C-alpha cells in the first residue's frame, strides 16, 4: 500500500477531562490529499470528525468544534487529534484517513487502526 | 540564447524535419535514447537524468514543436501529425539500429502512434505520468469529494472562444505555478526560478497556443488511438506513476496493460505527477536499470 | 442606481436578515412566492415571468447573498448557511401561510437545505436546471468526445489560491459571455446589452468572489445534504429541463424523483441550461399552471 | 428530436424538428451493407468542421440556420463510395451525457 498510517493515543476519561490522538504517515504529509479524523460508535455509522487538507485547511462536522482540534506536524508526518470537554456521546473508536487523490480524479483511502475512546 | 542551462558535456543543437525546425539537447555516446517532456515543461525537466543516461547512451531530449525553442507544426497537433516529427528527428541519429523511449506527460501522446507504427525502430519504452489518449479520458470526473480535480484542464485548454489563451495571457507564471503544485507531491522542488524559466518559455505567444492545441487535438487523437491500438505493442516497456496526490497511481499499468504485451509497472509512493522533479532518484535509478537490460 | 430594470408595477426594495442587507424586487398580490436566481445572473432572470405571476401571488425575486445587490453573508456559502438567510426573509412576508419556491441554477443548492427543514412552509416547490448537491456531480466528465464538458468550472471556481479571480477579473464580460452562451441552447436571447449589465454587476469585487464561495463550497453543500437527504419532500414539486445543448435533459427529474415523492417533469426540447431566458413563453405557462393548481 | 434526410455528384439534406443551434454536433455518417459504420464529416455548433481522411475532397459539410437545415456535398463520386448515409444530432447535456438522434437514412448508389 502506498501509505501506511500508524495510529496511537486514546483510552478511558473522566467527563470534562482530554485527550490527544495521533497517526503517522509512512509518506510526507503533502503528499496525501486530506487527513482526517473520524469516529464509530457501537451501532452507528462511522463519521467524520474533522478533516486538514494539505494545504493546511481544516473542516469540522457540525458540532465538534467545541470539543476537537486537529492540527499537524509536517516534520514529523504527524496528524493531531486534541479532545477537549469530553462527554458520555463522545465514546467511540476513532480512525484516522489519507485521502489520495490521483491524476485521473480516483480517490483512495488509507486507514490507520481504530483506537477506542471511552469517556466514563 | 538558450531557456535553459544545458548540462556539461550536452549541445543545444537544432534539426530541420519535414519543415520544422526542432530544438533538441544531445549527449553521449552509444545506443539512442530519447526523452520527451511534457505540457508546462520543455526538454530542460530531463537535465537531471541526462547525465545519468550518458554514461551508456547518446541521449536526445527535444522540444515538442511550438514548445520551448521547436517551431510549431506545419501539420497539425493530433498524436499522429507529431508523431511524425518525433520518429523522423531520432531515426536521423538512429538509422541503423533502434532506438529507446522514455516519455512524460503529452510526449505519451505525441509518441505512442510512431511507437506503433515502427515497432522495429524501438527497442525500449518508458510511458510515466499520463494516459495514452482513448475512452478512458472520457470518465475522468469534473469535481471530486477532495475538491478541485487535475484534470478540468482538459475542457479549460480545449474550449473554443480562445478561452485558455485569453484568461492566461499576463498571468502565465501565476497560472502555471498553480498548475504545477496542484499536481505535485513535493511541492519544495520547484523553486521560483525554476517556475520564471518555465513560465517565461511557454509564455511566447506562440508556445502559449501550441500548448493547447494539444488539449484542442486530443479527439482527433483518440479517434487515431481506436485504430491503432488494434496493433498491440511488442516491445519490452515499463510504466512509472506517481503514487501521491496528483500522481497517475494504478491507472497507468492497467490501461498499458490493454497496449503492451510485455510491461512492467512501479507506482512510486509519495510522487505526484512531476516524477523527474519530484522524484528524480528513484525515477532515474528505475529507468537507468530497465534501459541496462 | 438600480442594475437592472424593474417591471413597471414592482418595487426594489432592501431588507436586513440576520446583519445581512438583502436586495429584492416585490410586487402583486395575494400568496407569497419566492423566485430565487443562479449564477452569471440576478433576480433579473425572472424579469418576464414575474408581471405574469404577479397578477395572482405576491411575487418576490431576491439577489442572493454576494450578489446583485446583496449583502456577503456573514455566516458562509454552503446550502445550509445561504438557506437560512432565504428562508427568514421569505417568512417575513409569509409568516402565517405557507409559500411557494421556484429556483433556478446554484438557486437550488440555496433553498434545498430550507425545503427540507420547513416542509410545512413550503406549499408547492418548481426546480429548474440544476443538480441538487450530492455525490452525483462527482461522476459528471471533466472531457467529452464533444470537446469541452459544461461542469469543469465546478473545479475552477472551487480552486484554491483565489484562481478564478485571478484569471477572471477585468475580463468579466469575455468570460460571462462564453459561460452563458456555451450552456445555452438559445444564445440570441442574450443581447450585448444584457450581458454588459451582467457583467457590471459581476465585476464588482466582493461578488466576482463571492460567486466563487458558493462553489467552494459546493463539497460542504454535498455533506449536508446526505444527512438532510434523509428526509424525502413530501409537496407537489415540479422539474424542469432543457432538452437541447446545454440543458439538463433526463438528468433533473431522475435525481428528483431520489428527493422528491410527489413529483412531475418537463424536458423542454430546443432549450439550454437558461430556462426563464431562452424558453420563457413555454417556460412560464409551465409554471404559472403548476403553481395555480 | 427528429431529423428527416433527403437527397440521394449529389448534395444530400437533412432538418431538425428543432433549432440546430440547440444540437452539440451534426454529423454525416455512412455504412455498407457488410461493412463498419464510418463517419464522415461533421460540424459543431460554432462552425469547426472535422473531415475524415480521403473524404476531404469529395465532401463538403454546411448548414443553413434558418432552413434547420446540413448538408452534404458529394463530388466525383465512385462505387467506393455508395452506403445508406446517415446523419446524426448529437447533444451535449450539462451532466456530459450525450444523447444521439439519428435520421432514417438515405441510400446512395453509385
Amino acid at each position: 500500500a502506498e501509505v501506511q498510517l500508524v495510529e496511537s493515543g486514546g483510552g478511558l476519561v473522566q467527563p470534562g477531562g482530554s485527550l490527544r490522538l495521533s497517526c503517522t504517515t509512512s509518506t510526507s504529509l503533502f503528499s496525501i490529499t486530506t487527513m482526517g479524523w473520524y469516529r464509530q460508535a457501537p451501532g452507528k455509522q462511522r463519521e467524520l470528525v474533522a478533516s486538514i487538507k494539505r494545504g493546511g485547511g481544516t473542516n469540522y462536522a457540525d458540532s465538534m468544534k467545541g470539543r476537537f482540534t486537529i492540527s499537524r506536524d509536517n516534520a514529523r508526518n504527524t496528524v493531531f487529534l486534541e479532545m477537549n470537554n469530553l462527554t458520555t456521546e463522545d465514546t467511540a473508536v476513532y480512525y484516522c484517513n489519507a485521502a489520495i487523490l490521483a491524476y485521473t480524479g480516483e480517490v483512495t483511502n488509507y486507514w490507520g487502526q481504530g483506537t477506542q475512546v471511552t469517556v466514563s | 540564447a538558450e531557456e535553459f542551462p544545458v548540462p556539461n558535456g550536452f549541445e543545444s543543437a537544432y534539426r530541420e524535419v519535414d519543415g520544422v525546425k526542432l530544438h533538441y539537447v544531445k549527449g553521449g555516446q552509444g545506443p539512442l535514447v530519447m526523452l520527451v517532456h511534457g505540457f508546462g515543461q520543455t526538454w530542460y525537466e530531463w537535465h537531471q537524468l541526462m547525465p545519468e543516461l550518458a554514461k551508456r547512451f547518446t541521449v536526445i531530449a527535444p522540444d515538442l514543436p511550438g514548445l520551448g525553442q521547436s517551431e510549431p507544426p506545419k501539420t497539425g497537433y493530433s498524436g499522429e501529425q507529431v508523431a511524425v516529427y518525433l520518429h523522423k528527428l531520432a531515426r536521423q541519429f538512429s538509422p541503423d539500429r533502434p532506438f529507446d523511449l522514455v516519455a512524460h506527460d503529452i510526449g505519451i501522446w505525441n509518441t505512442y502512434p510512431m511507437v506503433v507504427k515502427n515497432q522495429a525502430d524501438i527497442a525500449r519504452l518508458v510511458y510515466m505520468e499520463a494516459p495514452i489518449p482513448d475512452a478512458r479520458i472520457y470518465r475522468f470526473p469534473a469535481f471530486t469529494a477532495q475538491g478541485e480535480s487535475l484534470v478540468w484542464h482538459f475542457s479549460f485548454f480545449a474550449a473554443d472562444d480562445r478561452l485558455a489563451e485569453t484568461l492566461i495571457a499576463g498571468k502565465e507564471r501565476f497560472f502555471l505555478e498553480h498548475f504545477i503544485k496542484s499536481h505535485a507531491s513535493n511541492t519544495e522542488v520547484f523553486s521560483e526560478r525554476l517556475l520564471d524559466l518555465y513560465a517565461r518559455s511557454y509564455a511566447k505567444p506562440h508556445s502559449l497556443n501550441a500548448s493547447f492545441e494539444y488539449y484542442r487535438a486530443l479527439n482527433e487523437s483518440v479517434r487515431q488511438n481506436a485504430e491503432l491500438a488494434k496493433t498491440r505493442l511488442q516491445m519490452p516497456t515499463m510504466t512509472l506513476a506517481g503514487g501521491g496526490h496528483g500522481g497517475m497511481g494504478t491507472f497507468q499499468l492497467e490501461q498499458m496493460k490493454a497496449y503492451a504485451e510485455d510491461v512492467e509497472g512501479h507506482v512510486l509512493p509519495g510522487c505526484g505527477h512531476w516524477l523527474p522533479e519530484e522524484c528524480a532518484a528513484p525515477m532515474n535509478r528505475l529507468v537507468i536499470d530497465f534501459l541496462s537490460r
